[PDB]
């Protein structure tokens, strides 16, 4: 209740009171929310903590430091900058090498607090060899929650790619993740398919690297499973798997990926829905033998109700879906497209303020009439019929350059008589 | 020509950073053993299957130490150091949250289908709620009230297994009525949820009155905080701790006020009148510079408290001799020394009865002696502060109290000689 006193009580060579002292310290976040920040950090508390996180035979105060510094790092960055500082990190490491595993558990948990702060401080952790030491701890007679706060370092070691994560620190997490993706426990499970998430949102190196780890395929299996979690994060991850290059693609669909999908359009989480029709949306991008594979599933009319009648996001992402598969297709699927009744919602959309969809939509439109030479009169009736041929023309305003130059040249280019 | 592949917007960031840890006083940490006492009909003693009362305490066997117990209304939760829950009782509504298919496994103590590192227990009538160390509540059983039942988180639906109370915000302490749970976070944020209809919510005013359809439901169910003007001061009213009577709620802020709110039949609300808090009220019958009030408990209609220098008063009810003033003393609104007690080191409440734990390690009780709980093998209403003695007593010291419907459980440990 006092505001300085620790300080004084802490600085005793009497056990009990030192021992006290860190463990009213250790009742901190109560503490804190009275006084502000600044106070606290000046007078000078932080070295005292780790001055007595190194003396051993005295698990109890080492432990209560532990407690105490985790809590501090779990503040603003700036806080966990000013934990980093006292240089307290090799002293966590030490740590790690502890007999009593309360002690462990506490220091995995602070630094997964530091390395989570930002991508410097976990080049900095890793740097200082963490990664080993942490993944050693894996093992059958491991406790469950403490291997829980493992995975989830592991998630803060995978995060933030804007200095992605290094390549050797990746090369040592991966075959634990390969051994933590057969775990019965979910919240395991679901840390492990995040992490993955991370290292394939970082780029298509690390897409290569995970493809390369032979995870993917335990990674598909999951956008099935029973908990709604895991399916998200396991459509996430393999989501931006597919952002990567035409063979990556291919490696997610050559393990039979699509017909989990049928499923997942019609999910009744909206978020799942925009996920999925996202994922398809990259898959049509691909090459002409991907966007068959994607006929071939009979998802096009799902893909297409979705479009009509989903959510305002997976209307978007339907749309991003057919003019993808519009610019890449051949002419026949495109036909295949039109035959089942995309026109009428593809146009329905028209009518919505974000430029962006209006911008796809239009794109879409004048790539298929570019396209079909022929039966450009049936496609362009097709139009006027559906209303959409009155909706361009109304659309020729001064909202964006590109909607009204585009909409014009639409006009005058196919729809002259 | 082929477009390029489109990267997603960033997500809800579920995993997202450097979870706090949550601390607080009301955490028990030293270890110790459970006892059991009183009417063990449906297995709420943990003794056996063939075990139905005990007039004194005895020892629970549980494979690990013990640090902390809390009695529920017909089951009992205990804390086990290595962080797993332990549950017995009675099971039929889901209050254990484990498999008790197989008929006898309800009767001992078994391990509760959670994975977790559980930091503090709550247990009410019906229902259990556990709080973990990085700060989300789970809670399973169901809620009831005056009337069928309400279900706990989707309205007319029980849980026997483990259901997240998902928050955005950590919780330091739950603490559990019979039929509602508040949740106080670190902000200092105080949440509410389970049955309103006496008002031990405080955040659903005069507005309605037990709606019986899935409207009040939908509203109550779902936690929300207790907005409060704070006179002058910008944000709203933050709080230090928080204690849960029967039917009633009471918090400490960190401006040393106390607030309560909940059903004042009895005047066990230290209100002057009979009428139903449904607003926080400040009580003005606690207000003192010189008093600083620390602990606080109750039952179904008393209420026995603790301040800062030890003294332990107590308000509410009288008959049954769950006050223990004057053998026979007339009712009271006003919270009332009891000179009997030596300098307490914690204070606890069953549904008739009342607990004392003095600094040294003794224990008192007092109350309605019908289902024994009193500890002293008779069943003749006790009016005083008798002492409860017991060969599992010898040579102990006890560290905590609970109690519930038709049991009570300690939790003690060895003296520190030899």
């Amino acid at each position: 209740t006092s505001l300085e006193a620790i300080v004084q009580n802490a600085s005793s060579d009497n056990q009990g009171i030192q021992l006290s002292a860190v463990q009213a310290a250790r009742k901190l976040l109560s503490s804190d929310r009275n006084p502000p920040i600044d106070d606290l950090i000046k007078s000078g508390i932080l070295p005292i903590l780790v001055h007595c996180l190194e003396r051993d035979d005295n698990p109890s105060l080492q432990f209560e430091a532990a407690w105490a510094l985790t809590n501090i790092a779990s503040g603003t960055s700036e806080q966990t900058q000013a934990v980093v500082q006292s240089n307290a990190v090799p002293l966590f490491l030490r740590l790690l090498h502890s007999p009593h595993q309360n002690v462990c558990e506490q220091a995995v948990w602070a630094l997964g607090n530091i390395i989570g702060d930002g991508p410097q401080c976990r080049d900095y952790v890793i740097s200082l060899g963490v990664v080993k030491p942490l993944l050693s701890f894996i093992s059958p007679s491991i406790p469950i929650t403490f291997l829980r706060n493992v995975t989830w370092v592991m998630v803060n070691l995978c995060r933030h790619k804007d200095p992605p994560p290094p390549m050797e620190t990746i090369q040592e997490i991966l075959p634990a993740l390969c051994v933590l993706i057969h775990h019965t426990d979910v919240n395991i499970l679901v840390d492990t398919v995040w992490a993955l998430s991370y290292l394939t949102d970082a780029g298509n190196e690390q897409i290569q690297m995970v493809i390369d780890s032979g995870i993917v395929p335990h990674l598909v299996p999951l956008l099935s499973h029973q908990e709604v979690k895991v399916q998200t994060a396991a459509l996430r991850a393999v989501g931006n798997i597919v952002t990567g290059t035409d063979e990556q693609t291919q490696v997610v669909l050559n393990c039979d990926a699509l017909s989990h999908f049928p499923a997942l359009l019609t999910h009744p989480k909206e978020k799942i829905n925009k996920e999925a029709v996202w994922f398809l949306s990259n898959i049509t991008a691909g090459n002409q033998q991907q966007v068959q594979a994607v006929i071939d599933a009979n998802l096009v009319p799902m893909i297409i109700h979705l479009l009509d009648k989903g959510d305002f996001g997976t209307q978007k992402e339907a749309a991003w879906a057919i003019s993808n598969l519009t610019i890449s297709g051949r002419k026949d699927q495109v036909a295949y497209l039109i035959q089942q009744n995309v026109i009428p919602p593809f146009c329905n959309l028209l009518t919505v303020k974000d430029a962006q969809v209006v911008q796809v939509v239009l794109d879409g439109l004048s790539n298929i009439l570019k396209m079909a030479e022929d039966e450009a009169e049936t496609i362009g009736n097709l139009i006027e019929e559906c209303g959409g041929l009155e909706k361009i023309e109304q659309l020729q305003n001064h909202e964006n350059e590109d909607i009204y130059k585009l909409a014009y040249e639409i006009i005058d280019q196919f729809f002259s008589s | 020509k082929r477009i390029a592949k489109r990267r997603s917007p960033p997500a809800d960031a579920i995993p997202k950073s450097k979870k706090v840890k949550v601390s607080h006083r009301s955490h028990s940490t030293e270890p110790g053993l459970v006892l059991t006492l009183g009417q063990g009909d449906v297995g709420q003693l943990g003794l056996g299957e063939n075990v139905m009362e005990r007039k004194k305490p005895a020892l629970v066997s549980i494979p690990e130490d013990v640090v902390q117990a809390e009695a529920g209304g017909m089951h009992t939760v205990c804390l086990s150091k290595s962080g797993q829950v332990y549950s017995f009782g009675c099971n039929d509504e889901g209050a254990l949250g484990r498999d008790t298919s197989v008929e006898g496994s309800e009767m001992v103590p078994g391990k509760v289908e959670l994975q977790e590192k559980v930091v503090q227990v709550s247990a009410g009538d019906s229902h259990t709620a556990a709080l973990t160390d990085d700060g989300r509540v789970f809670l399973w059983g169901s809620f009831r009230d005056n009337n069928g039942v309400i279900g706990l988180l989707e309205p007319m639906k029980k849980s026997m297994v483990p259901v997240q109370v998902q928050l955005d915000v950590p919780v330091v302490k739950v603490a559990s009525g019979n039929d509602h749970l508040v949740m106080l976070t670190a902000d200092g944020d105080l949440y509410t949820l389970g049955c309103g209809e006496q008002g031990q919510l405080g955040r659903v005013p005069e507005l309605f009155a037990n709606r019986g359809g899935r409207q009040g439901l939908e509203r109550l169910l779902v936690p929300k905080c207790v907005m409060l003007k704070s006179r002058g001061s910008r944000g709203h009213v933050r709080f230090q701790d928080a204690f849960c009577g029967a039917y009633f709620t009471f918090a400490i802020s960190h401006e040393g006020h106390v607030y309560g709110f909940g059903l004042s039949n009895y005047h066990q609300l230290g209100t002057p009148g009979t009428e139903s808090c449904f607003i926080p009220q400040n009580l003005t019958s606690f207000k003192n510079s010189t008093k600083s009030w620390v602990g606080f408990s109750g039952g179904q209609h008393h209420t026995v408290c603790m301040d800062s220098e030890g003294k332990a008063y107590s308000l509410g009810r009288a008959e049954y001799g769950r006050l223990g003033l004057g053998e026979g003393a007339e009712e009271k609104s006003i919270p009332t020394l009891i000179s009997r007690l030596p300098a307490v080191s914690s204070v606890a409440c069953g549904a008739s009865v009342g607990y004392a734990v003095t600094k040294d390690g003794r224990v008192f009780a007092w109350g309605m002696g019908t289902n024994y709980q009193l500890g002293t093998g008779q069943d003749e209403d006790a009016w005083s502060p008798v002492e409860m003695m017991g060969k599992q007593l010898e040579n102990r010291v006890v560290l905590s109290v609970s109690s519930g419907g038709q049991h009570t459980v300690l939790l003690v440990k060895d003296k520190e000689q030899s």
